[PDB]
This record gives structure tokens, sequence and C-alpha cells, in this order.
């Protein structure tokens, strides 16, 4: 739905506005989870091909980990940008259309009479 | 212990007033029991007391200060509602312990008055029935999910009934 958003660049992974967002930590739980997925990928690769496990393909395992992290960093950056854009447009729309999102003013529990439902 | 919370009338005992020229095995066994059991035990407890007093330590009660009640709380503000529900639950536990205290008073009065209890144990009886009716008009017909809002709805229904009653001339 955000494809028709104005200024939307076609096939731009990371526009220049996204550089104003803060990046990840590089210690994020999800990037280390992706590294763990890469390690398990190497382990499964060795298990399938009748190879030792945690001993055989240390260059392959390192490559799996690094590929997963090096992809997850940029994909997570893109997703952060997209969610930022969501909040941005939502805020702009409520600020442009306050008649539809009025300044509601709620009441207290002394003035409203909620009904009683015994258990007995 | 605190004889204003937990009152105890004084244990007035009659003087022995014996008639026989014969002995009572109770009293001499009491002497033996004292000078055998009570003396070393008192020695041990005095030792333990002075060893407490060597290095005495204190503790406190944690006075909890009052908070905006739920009637001063807005529908949806979960922070105010949380604090109000918490102070309500605190008062609720306190009310159960009050009810326990009064039941304890009633039982102890029943035992000390014993047989002639249904004429001179009526004070604690009424002090039990009043607080019971309070608890009943305060916490009774709720359920496991009691809360400040449910007690408030109950109070409000009851005040409505009372208003409809006093409407009548
Ligand atoms: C942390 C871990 C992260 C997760 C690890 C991976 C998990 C593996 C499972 C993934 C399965 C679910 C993936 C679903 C998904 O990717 O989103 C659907 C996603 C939803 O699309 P949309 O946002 O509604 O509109 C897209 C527009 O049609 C098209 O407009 P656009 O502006 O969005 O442009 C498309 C955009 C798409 O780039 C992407 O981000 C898609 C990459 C997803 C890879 C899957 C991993 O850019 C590119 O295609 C890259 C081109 C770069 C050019 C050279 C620089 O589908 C696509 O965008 C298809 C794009 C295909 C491009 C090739």
């Amino acid at each position: 739905m955000m494809n028709g958003r104005p200024g939307h660049e076609p096939l731009k992974f990371l526009p220049d506005e996204a550089r104003s967002l803060p990046p990840p930590k590089l210690n994020d739980p999800r990037l280390v989870y992706m590294g763990l997925l890469g390690y398990c990928t190497g382990l499964m690769d060795n298990m399938l091909r009748m190879r030792p496990v945690m001993r055989a393909g240390l260059h392959r395992q390192l490559l799996f980990v690094t590929s997963f992290v090096f992809a997850g960093y940029f994909y997570l950056k893109r997703q952060n940008y997209l969610y930022a854009v969501k909040d941005h447009d939502m805020f702009g729309y409520i600020k442009l259309h306050p008649e539809d999102f009025p300044e509601k003013e709620k009441k207290t529990y002394a003035e409203i009479l909620e009904p009683f439902h015994p258990v007995r | 212990w605190d004889k204003d919370v937990y009152p105890e009338p004084p244990s007035r005992t009659p003087a022995p007033s014996p008639q026989t020229s014969l002995p009572n095995p109770i009293t001499y066994l009491t002497k033996a029991y004292d000078l055998v059991v009570d003396w070393p035990v008192t020695l041990v407890r005095e030792f333990i007391e002075r060893q407490h007093a060597k290095n005495r330590t204190y503790y406190y009660h944690r006075q909890y200060r009052r908070v905006p009640d739920i009637t001063e709380c807005k529908e949806g503000d979960v922070l105010c509602i949380y604090e109000a529900e918490m102070q309500w639950r605190r008062d609720f536990k306190v009310d159960q312990e009050i009810m326990n205290i009064i039941q304890e008073r009633l039982k102890a009065c029943q035992q000390r008055e014993g047989e002639n209890y249904q004429q001179n144990c009526a004070k604690e009886l009424e002090q039990f029935t009043k607080v019971t009716k309070a608890y009943q008009d305060r916490y009774l017909d709720l359920g496991a999910y009691y809360s400040a809002r449910k007690c408030l709805a109950k109070q409000k229904q009851r005040m409505l009934e009372e208003r409809k009653a006093a409407r009548q001339e």
C-alpha cells in the first residue's frame, strides 16, 4: 500500500532518508539469532553429507554465519525504515485530519455506572 | 500481647481454702516441675536474651502512604488504575486480618466464659456481627476476580437502592 507513497523510489533498498534512522547495534538479539541459524545451517549441511559435526567445515560455517549476519543487517535496516515510514504517514494523516480523530475526553469511575454482576 | 487489641480480663483465682488434713499431689509436683524444668529453661532463655542484647537489631513496618483512589481515576489510564487496585488489594488483605482478629476475640471469650457464655459474651458477638455485615456489604458477592471497580459497582448499586428507599416519605 505504501508503494504509491510520494517520492517512493522504485527498487531502492535503502533511500537516503533511511540514513537518518539510527542503525542497529550489531549485537542485536536477532542478528545473533541469524548467526545461530547460519551455524545450524552449516551443521545440518555436514549432517546431510555424512560429515563430522562441529569439526569439519569451519570455513563453510564461518561463511554461513557471516552471510546471514551481513544480509540481516541490511534487511533489518530496510524494515526499520519501512516501519518508521508507517509511523510517519500515520502521524501526518491524523495531524491533517483531526476532525476524524477528535480530542476525546474520557470520564472517571465515579461518574459512570458500570453494572454489577454477582457470582453467588 | 497488646492487651488493648487482644483484651484479657484478669485471671482472678480463689484462694485454696483446704479442709482435709491430707496432701494434694498437684502442688508438690508443681514445685518439682518448677525447680527441675523451669529453672534450667529460664537460665537458657536468659542466656539467649543477653546474647540478643549483645548485638540487638531492629525492624520496621513499612507505612504505605495513600494514593488517588479509583474514583479519581480515568477509564483507560492503566497506571492510575494499577496503583488504585494495588492499594485496594492491600486494604482487602488488611480487612481479612481484622476479621480474623475479631473471630479470635470471640473464640477466646467463648472459652473463658465457657458455660455461661451466651449472656456475657454478647459484646464480642455484636462486634463480630457488625464487621461481618460490613464485609458482606463490602466484599461478599464478588468472585475470584475481585477488584476496586467491582467493589465500586457494588457500592453504587447499593447506594442506588438506598436512594430509592429514602425516596419514600
